């Protein structure tokens, strides 16, 4: 719908051309001497904007390395692909503190809290948000 | 040879332009045989059709 | 080619080409080295030149390239163009051609730009000197043959052009830019111009159009005036002279809008002037429409001279020419101020002679008649109108008038058309008065009505020299209180005058048309007449006609036909000017409602006409908007959106027309289809926009001028056979009607197929009918253009009338306007002292064969035909006189134009 | 220079503009087909399938049906259906069939065959008169007949006799009647139609004669018309075999004509032109002397004549300087403009054998020599000496 | 797609609907398979002996206006629009025309006899006229439409025969091909024995373009056609070439091939492969004997 009418504009400009050349000469003084539309740089006129939906994704560079080696922060609780799973490693930085050493696997883990006197959010189960 | 060979060019985009019309028109072909009074012919015109005469 | 030395002067040539001996190492080492030895260089400049001369000869790239290679050099590297100050100023007269080489000869991308640049600079230095001409003229009117200098000399023109052009676009202008370098004005480059402009004519025909074009001045076109006007005649003749002034202003007409159109073709009416042949002159006077350049070329001939001479009667004559009947009122009275004789002067310039010379063509063409005999309810009406399309013109059917039988058989609206009917076969006649004058004082107001449509019709042929003027008729019923009686009195006023805007005539249309406060359908009638009479020369966009037009909008919005009827009025009023035009658009503008929109596009064309680009592709997007809103959601209001649809496919059709005549010569094949393309559009998007667009087409090929005539009216009618409004075959038969028997030959039966086939109801079959009468005139008695004739790329007053009438949906009401259809062309005569009323032989020919001209003066060779033949239509224009042949000239030049001819024997 | 800018000018405006109207067209009409359209396109493939067979309409039969003859040997009794109706078709008219079961379901050919591409012209003849030059006496007799009653049929109210109807050209070959049926043409302001009468002769029954009458249909609807039956000695009366014949349906379609000649109206108005190579060749059954009007008898030639028609010939021969046209005049006696135009190619030939640019006079009596060869006559001094 | 069928296209269709398959480019024509059999000619200008003017007219007849249309209509005027080859028997004129067409690089297709004679997909009374087409097609392309004459004079009178209606509506396409795609490139190469019993509508002298009389051979002529037999065979011992030459000169070509293979007869049976002046002597003897018998009767007994 966007495309049917982006090319409309500019095709009628390309074939008044020809007449154009000579018209051009008397078309700038007139804009001096009456009036103008709301600019007054050169005469610069309409271009159109065309409809693009998707913004795709590229392929990677370096297929020796599809992990880097470079830190990147991963949120708990999001999408986890194998790859991934060998390089988490749970921070001190935080409370939470694996009970054992980590899989290396995606799963359920669970950990040492050592301060959980201390207020954090906490993530309700569906079946928390029944009651 | 300046006097017609300049302007010759421009004339080549004008001959370029009568070609690229016939092609651009000729790709769209509908028909309907008859006006919009006799668009009411077929309805009943199944049905004589799948008479036997 | 190869090295031989000096052994003779013909091997000092093939030295040279490979490597010279007296360019290159002498003079570089003479220039890098001592200063008295530019005494030297001076004598050798000399020599140099000449062995440039031979060796123009050679054409391969190879040795021009790299033996002037060093030289090409040592103008910034050693001599620097300064070592000396006068001496390589002078000696840049071989370095110029060197420069050349690597531009056009050999060709190397990086280089042939670079150096381009560099040779506009040293082109306006060394003109001032003037030594830059004359380098040009010695490869313009050439010494040597080579296909090399034909591409070079080219180079040296384009520098000049490539400049001048660039100050228009880009307002920065002269050596600022870096593209050429060179100052665009200045007492150094100016004298330049001049001098080659003056070589380029005699030779060429280059840079002459390129430079007036160039400057956007009229004073580049009045200085084009004095050496033209030496030319005139002992260079070469009238006749050459003529090809090129007329063809720079078809030729120049375009990419020029409004203000500048008119002022470049104002020089090229004084270039006629001042040449010996007035005949030009009167063509392009006509063709401006300003009052003040007709009278200039009347008074010429009529004032200077005592005697009655030659000159009185070739005043009269060049006035009468048009039919507009502008000319007419303006000439006139002089010739009764100077009283040599006022009856035969006054006589010849009215449209009175016009009368009687039609009826010596009439005796050839005689009298067929064909029209319908059918009588009783709506056919009888269809017959009796059909009477008088068929007997358009002065013809004579008067018995069958007097057979008041079916005369009596019209009811309604049908006895005012029946009336205005009987009008027509007493068109362009003063007799005819009689029959009218009976029914208009009995009966019922309805034949008193129609009566005075008759009037009108019949008036046109006499209405100046003050005698019978549809003035002193018409005035009585104007006054008297009647709504029909007024209407239809100023309606046959305005057709009768036509173009002419006479004292009495404009002033008695000048305090009415300024109510429409009163609810009056038929005060359409009010601006529809004084829009009729404004066209043919310049407007003053009547303030009369505007108030009104305001006024009515703001009182109704009921009649929804009358509105619609004053919004063309407006358009058509304004025709026959376009400058001022411009400032009309915004002052309607002004007020702004969706009503006042409709009224906006039709007079957008007028404007805008003779450059309109920006106004085809606007009128385009238009069409586009109801149906593309709409679009873009997929994935009281009644009468305001109705007006709206139907203006804009009107406006479209008109704007078009108006711009393939005038601008830009050849496309005229090409708009019929810029309308079918519109057509089929419209019939599968809007349902109701298809309606509209079928009934403008006729007349867009009738305004037009269409060169095909066979093919495209009746391939179009079939499929219009059978959509809705049968009116579109009224406006088609307009234009197949061209040279009768020609055209209309296949029309008859095509036209005749449908409505003898067809019946299903005689509302339909009326206008079936109307039509296929219209169409021929038995015997080729007369034809109609739109155009003037007189003018190909003309526009006649009378056929506005036929125009008006496709906008709106068939009416009874409608059927008494389509009465009216005056346009007519008179058939040329070779003309005496005692009027003689025959003409002796003319060629004709279908088809021009000239390339100076798009017009195309007629060829010499042509096919002859006999004495007293009208002057024929499309595939017959081009017209020449053979009367050469009798030791007769020829005094009024005739190249298929309307004017009659005349001759001078010896 | 200037002339070449200003048609620029134009045809690039009105080409250019035309071709991005016709463009963004295409996608308008198609974005909608909601209501009317949807519905209309749908009913008529339903209607209609795939494939469809040619049919010929013979006649209409008035209770919405019709007889139809189908290119197989069977021919059918058929219902009239869709939207083509029995007021919108006529008899005679090629119509859509549906192969299955044969109903009407349609036209698209509406009267298209490959007889009848050949027949249409419409547009003026390549010739005009005196290209055609000369046997002007000749075409003293052709315009007299077909172009005045075209132009003004008034002439022959007046003297008040009924109008000419046709022509017959007929007599020597090689004056170029062939020819000169469009020269004529031109000069009137008329249609063209022409159609050889080699093709109206068909081994298939019942189709000769309406190959005949597709002709007299399309003359009355672009009348005024001239048409030109080129050949009518070539129906003849001609026999392929008379042990397995072929000489049945030569009659038949001789009898359409001659019926259409009349039968199409008393007008002058439906002109033919008739060439034939003599009267003997044609079916000698014929119509009455006033219906055909006059014959024109082509005859040989005289001195003058093919002064005339030698003179056209040699301008176009480029490089013949030492050629002097009177010369061959005085050598030749009496002959066509056919052997003439044979004269002056062998006489090309001679000089390009040669090898050399110029043609001479002394080239041309060779040329006599080769065309004269097997004329020879030495019993005109049988009976002089 | 509407947009790759053009006109005259060659489609495959299916026979249960007819729906389209592939375009062809191949062409199935009655014409086709005459040439398929046949293919080209191994003839070249020394395969034909003598006929020295003949060789010589007839290359500036073929050859050049099919290399240089434009050279053949700027020296002289016009196209041929025809060549028609006659003579007596035996000349070797259908040698001729495969001969010069080696050279002319085309397609030298024949079309042997009369052209009534296919019926089996349909009759032979529009393959004719249709010919026009075919060889259109197939450019470049050279008919040798063969038709020996026997109609005889009864048949020129008028313009009857339906063999000759549709040779005429041919001829009358015939003409149409300098401007169907432009001049000729295409040569229709005629052959009859005679002018008397020929058909109407090639009757008149340059009706269709070039008459050309074949001579009957020269002793000089006789002697070259001798000459290219005699390697074949085993070369003569004493070169008595020049005998055979004078003793009798012929009529046709066929006469002079006839004593070449008589020679041998006699040159078989002495058991002896090399040709003599004595198996030359016998040969020319017998070759003779047809003639010298039918001689003797207006020689001798005569008024
Ligand atoms: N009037 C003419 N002026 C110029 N050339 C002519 C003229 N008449 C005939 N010729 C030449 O002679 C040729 C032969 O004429 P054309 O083909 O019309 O013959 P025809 O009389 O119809 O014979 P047939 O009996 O075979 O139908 C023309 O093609 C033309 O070149
Ligand atoms: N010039 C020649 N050189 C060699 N052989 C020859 C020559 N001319 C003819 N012949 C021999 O005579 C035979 C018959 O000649 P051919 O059948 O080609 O004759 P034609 O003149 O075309 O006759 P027709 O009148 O039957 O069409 C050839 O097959 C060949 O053997
Ligand atoms: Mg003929
Ligand atoms: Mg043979």
């Amino acid at each position: 719908e966007v495309e049917k009418v982006a090319t409309a504009v500019l095709s009628t400009t390309a074939r008044a051309k020809a007449r154009a050349k000579k018209t051009k000469k008397e078309k700038g003084p007139n804009e001096e001497e009456k009036k103008k539309e709301h600019e007054e740089k050169e005469k610069e006129r309409e271009t159109n904007k065309k409809g693009i939906k998707e913004t795709k994704e590229n392929d990677e560079e370096f297929y020796k390395n599809k992990y880097s080696s470079k830190p990147y922060k991963v949120d708990n609780m999001t999408r986890i692909l194998p790859q991934q799973s060998r390089y988490i490693s749970f921070i001190k930085d935080d409370r939470f503190v694996p009970v054992r050493k980590f899989k290396g696997n995606n799963g359920v883990v669970v950990l040492r809290d050592r301060e959980p006197k201390e207020p954090v959010a906490l993530i309700e189960t569906v079946r928390q948000m029944k009651d | 040879a300046a006097p017609y060979a300049a302007k010759l060019k421009q004339t080549e985009n004008d001959l370029k332009d009568i070609e690229a019309r016939i092609k651009e028109k000729a790709g769209v072909k509908e028909s309907d045989t008859g006006l919009a009074p006799s668009h009411l012919w077929d309805i009943m015109g199944d049905r004589q059709r799948l008479g036997e005469e | 080619m190869v090295d031989e030395s000096d052994k003779k002067q013909q091997t000092i040539d093939e030295q040279s080409q490979i490597s010279p001996e007296k360019q290159t190492p002498n003079k570089k080492d003479k220039k890098k080295e001592e200063e008295e030895q530019l005494s030297e260089e001076d004598a050798k400049l000399k020599t140099d030149l000449e062995l440039l001369v031979e060796r123009l000869k050679e054409d391969d790239s190879s040795l021009y390239e790299a033996s002037l290679n060093a030289l090409k050099e040592s103008i910034k590297n050693s001599t620097s163009s300064m070592t000396a100050v006068p001496k390589p100023l002078k000696f840049l007269r071989p370095t110029y051609p060197d420069l050349c080489s690597i531009y056009d000869k050999w060709t190397d991308p990086n280089l042939k730009s670079s150096l381009a640049d560099v040779l506009s600079i040293l082109a306006m230095t060394y003109s001032e000197n003037g030594k830059h001409d004359s380098l040009r003229y010695r490869l313009l009117s050439d010494v040597s043959d080579f296909e090399g200098w034909g591409h070079e000399y080219i180079r040296h023109l384009a520098l000049e052009i490539g400049e001048v052009y660039n100050d228009q676009v880009e307002k920065d202008a002269e050596d600022e830019t870096s593209s050429d370098g060179s100052k665009s004005d200045g007492s150094a480059a100016t004298s330049g111009f001049e001098f080659s402009k003056e070589d380029t004519l005699r030779l060429c025909l280059d840079i002459v159009p390129y430079f007036l074009k160039h400057n956007g001045e009229e004073d580049a076109v009045d200085l084009l005036l004095e050496i033209e006007s030496i030319d005139k005649l002992p260079q070469f003749v009238d006749e050459n002279t003529f090809q090129r002034v007329c063809q720079y202003m078809v030729a120049c007409v375009p990419l020029l809008p409004p203000p500048e159109d008119v002022a470049f073709l104002k020089t090229a009416y004084s270039i006629y002037l001042s040449q010996n042949e007035l005949t030009d002159a009167i063509a392009l006077a006509v063709r401006l429409g300003e009052e003040d350049m007709i009278r200039s070329v009347f008074d010429a001939t009529s004032d200077p001279v005592m005697h009655k001479q030659l000159a009185y009667i070739l005043a009269a004559q060049k006035t009468s020419f048009e039919y507009e009947g502008v000319q007419d009122i303006i000439g006139n009275g002089k010739l009764s101020e100077h009283f040599l004789y006022l009856a035969k002067e006054l006589n010849l310039t009215g449209p009175k002679v016009p009368e009687d010379i039609y009826k010596s063509h009439l005796d050839n063409s005689k009298s067929v008649f064909s029209s319908a005999g059918l009588d009783s309810a709506q056919q009888n009406l269809a017959s009796s109108f059909v009477n008088g399309f068929l007997n358009l013109g002065y013809c004579n059917d008067k018995l069958i008038v007097d057979n008041d039988n079916w005369v009596y058989k019209t009811k309604g609206d049908g006895m005012t058309s029946a009336v205005a009917s009987i009008g027509s076969i007493y068109q362009w006649n003063l007799d005819g008065l009689q029959q009218l004058d009976k029914y208009l004082y009995v009966d019922e107001p309805e034949v008193k009505a129609g009566a005075l449509l008759g009037i009108g019709i019949s008036a046109s042929g006499v209405h100046d020299g003050e005698v019978e003027p549809a003035l002193l008729l018409l005035q009585d019923y104007v006054t008297n209180p009647d709504t029909k009686i007024s209407s239809a009195a100023i309606l046959g006023l305005g057709i009768a005058f036509a173009g002419s805007k006479n004292d009495e005539v404009l002033g008695l249309l000048l305090p009415i048309a300024a109510s429409t406060d009163l609810p009056i359908e038929t005060a359409a009638m009010a601006s529809l007449a004084l829009a009729h009479v404004f066209v043919g020369t310049c407007n003053g966009d009547i303030t009369t006609s505007i108030m009104d037009n305001f006024l009515e909008r703001t009182a109704i919005e009921l009649k929804t036909d009358w509105v619609r009827f004053l919004a063309l009025a407006l358009g058509i009023l304004y025709m026959g000017q376009g400058e001022q035009v411009d400032d009309v658009l915004e002052t309607i503008s002004a007020i702004e409602h969706p009503m006042t929109s409709a009224i906006e596009v039709l007079v957008g064309s007028c404007a805008y006409t003779g450059t309109g680009d920006v106004l085809l592709i606007q009128d385009l997007l238009h069409r586009l908007t109801p149906k593309n809103v709409k679009g873009e959601e997929d994935a009281e209001i009644k009468s305001e959106e109705k007006k709206g649809k139907s203006s804009d496919k009107d406006a479209t059709t008109d704007g078009k027309n108006d711009d393939e005549e005038e601008e830009k010569e050849a496309g005229i094949v090409d708009e019929l289809a810029y309308a079918v393309l519109g057509i089929a559009l419209i019939a599968l998007g809007e349902d109701i926009g298809k309606e509209m667009s079928l009934r403008h087409f006729g007349h867009l090929m009738h305004y037009g001028n269409e060169h095909i005539r066979r093919m495209v009216p009746l391939a179009m009618g079939i499929v219009s056979v059978s959509d809705p409004q049968m009116k579109v075959f009224d406006t088609l038969t307009r234009f197949s009607h061209d040279a009768d028997l020609e055209v209309s030959m296949n029309s008859i039966f095509a036209m005749g197929l449908c409505g003898a086939g067809t019946n299903n109801a005689r509302l339909a079959q009326l206008l079936r009918q109307l039509a296929s009468y219209y169409s021929r005139e038995q015997d080729a008695l007369f034809i109609t253009r739109l155009a003037q004739g007189l003018l190909h790329l003309g526009k006649g007053t009378m056929t506005m009338d036929v125009f008006n009438d496709a906008h709106v949906l068939n009416k009874v009401t409608l059927a008494s306007i389509l009465t009216t259809a005056v346009g007519l062309v008179s058939p040329s005569f070779m003309l005496k002292h005692h009027q003689l009323f025959y003409m002796l032989n003319a060629g004709i020919r279908p088809k021009f064969i000239l390339a100076l001209n798009d017009e195309g003066e007629p060829i010499k060779v042509n096919v002859r035909v006999g004495q007293a033949v009208e002057t024929v239509g499309q595939a017959g224009r081009p017209k020449k006189i053979t009367g050469w042949i009798t030791q007769s000239t020829p005094v009024l030049l005739n190249h298929g134009e309307r004017a009659e001819l005349e001759t001078d024997e010896y | 220079t200037r002339c070449k800018l200003k048609l620029l000018r134009m045809e690039r405006i009105k080409d250019h503009l035309l071709l991005e109207e016709e463009f963004v067209s295409n996608s308008e009409i198609l974005k909608p087909f909601e209501k009317k359209q949807e519905e209309e396109k749908k009913q008529l493939e339903e209607i209609r399938g795939n494939p469809l067979s040619i049919g010929t309409l013979e006649e209409i039969i008035d209770d919405d049906h019709a007889i139809v003859t189908s290119p197989t040997m069977p021919d059918y009794y058929v219902s009239i259906l869709s939207f083509v109706d029995k007021e919108l078709l006529e008899p005679g008219c090629s119509v859509l069939l549906h192969h299955k079961t044969m109903s009407i379901v349609g036209v698209l050919q509406d009267d298209a065959d490959p007889m009848v591409s050949v027949m249409k012209m419409d547009k003026s003849p390549t010739e005009s008169y005196s290209d055609i030059g000369g046997l002007e006496s000749q075409i003293q007799e052709i315009k007299e007949s077909v172009e005045l009653p075209l132009t003004h049929p008034e002439l022959y109210e007046e003297m008040g006799i009924k109008p000419p109807k046709g022509v017959i050209l007929y007599g020597a070959p090689g004056t170029g009647k062939t020819l000169l049926a469009k020269a004529v043409a031109n000069q009137t302001s008329a249609t063209f139609l022409r159609i050889v009468g080699s093709e109206l002769i068909q081994k298939y029954l019942g189709d000769g004669p309406r190959l005949c009458r597709q002709i007299f249909k399309v003359a009355g609807e672009n009348a005024p018309s001239i048409v030109f039956i080129d050949e009518i000695d070539a129906i003849g009366t001609k026999r392929y075999d008379s042990n397995s014949g072929g000489e049945r349906e030569i009659q038949r379609t001789m009898l359409e004509l001659l019926n259409q000649l009349d039968g199409f109206d008393d007008r002058g108005d439906v002109k033919v032109i008739m060439a034939t190579n003599k009267i003997e060749t044609l079916d000698p059954a014929l119509i009455r002397p006033g219906r055909i009007d006059r014959k024109i008898l082509f005859e040989n030639p005289d001195l003058s004549t093919k002064k005339k028609i030698l003179g056209i010939h040699t301008s176009k021969m480029n490089l013949s300087e030492d050629v002097n046209l009177e010369t061959l005049v005085t050598t030749k006696d009496d002959l066509s403009g056919a052997d003439i135009q044979a004269m002056c190619t062998e006489a090309g030939l001679l000089a390009l054998r040669e090898r050399r640019m110029q043609v001479t006079a002394e080239d041309f009596k060779q040329a006599k020599e080769r065309v004269m060869k097997n004329k020879v006559e030495e019993n005109l001094e049988g009976l002089y000496l | 797609n509407v947009k790759d069928l053009k006109a005259s296209q060659r489609v495959c269709l299916r026979s249960d609907s007819y729906m389209l398959h592939k375009v062809l480019e191949n062409k199935a024509d009655p014409l086709v398979s005459l040439m398929m059999v046949e293919k080209v000619p191994d003839s070249t200008y020394d395969m034909v002996g003598g006929l020295t003017k003949q060789i010589k007219e007839i290359k500036e007849v073929i050859e050049l206006p099919v290399k240089h249309p434009e050279l053949f209509e700027s020296l002289g005027i016009a196209q041929p629009k025809g060549v028609i080859l006659y003579g007596p028997p035996g000349t070797g004129k259908t040698l001729l025309a495969r001969a010069v067409a080696h050279h002319t690089d085309c397609k030298f297709i024949r079309v042997s006899g009369a052209e009534l004679v296919q019926k089996y997909i349909g009759e032979g009374s529009r393959m004719v006229r249709e010919l026009f087409v075919m060889a259109r097609e197939h450019a470049p392309s050279i008919i040798f439409m063969d038709e020996i004459d026997s109609i005889g004079s009864t048949r020129v009178e008028g313009s009857g025969g339906g063999d000759s209606e549709v040779q005429r509506t041919m001829l009358e396409l015939l003409n149409q091909l300098d401007g169907f795609e432009t001049s000729k490139n295409i040569k229709i190469i005629m052959a009859t024995n005679r002018l008397d019993i020929l058909d109407p509508a090639l009757l008149r002298p340059g009706r269709i373009d070039r008459k050309i009389e074949f001579p009957p051979p020269s002793v000089a002529a006789r002697a070259e056609i001798l000459r290219i037999h005699s390697r074949k065979m085993n070369l003569t011992r004493g070169i008595n070439l020049r005998k055979v030459a004078e003793k009798m000169n012929g009529c046709s070509g066929a006469d002079v091939k006839g004593v070449c293979t008589e020679a041998g007869m006699y040159a078989l049976r002495e058991r002896r492969i090399h040709v003599t002046q004595e198996d030359f002597e016998l040969a020319v003897g017998k070759v003779m004997n047809k003639n010298q018998e039918t001689a003797i009767s207006v020689a001798k007994l005569f008024k």
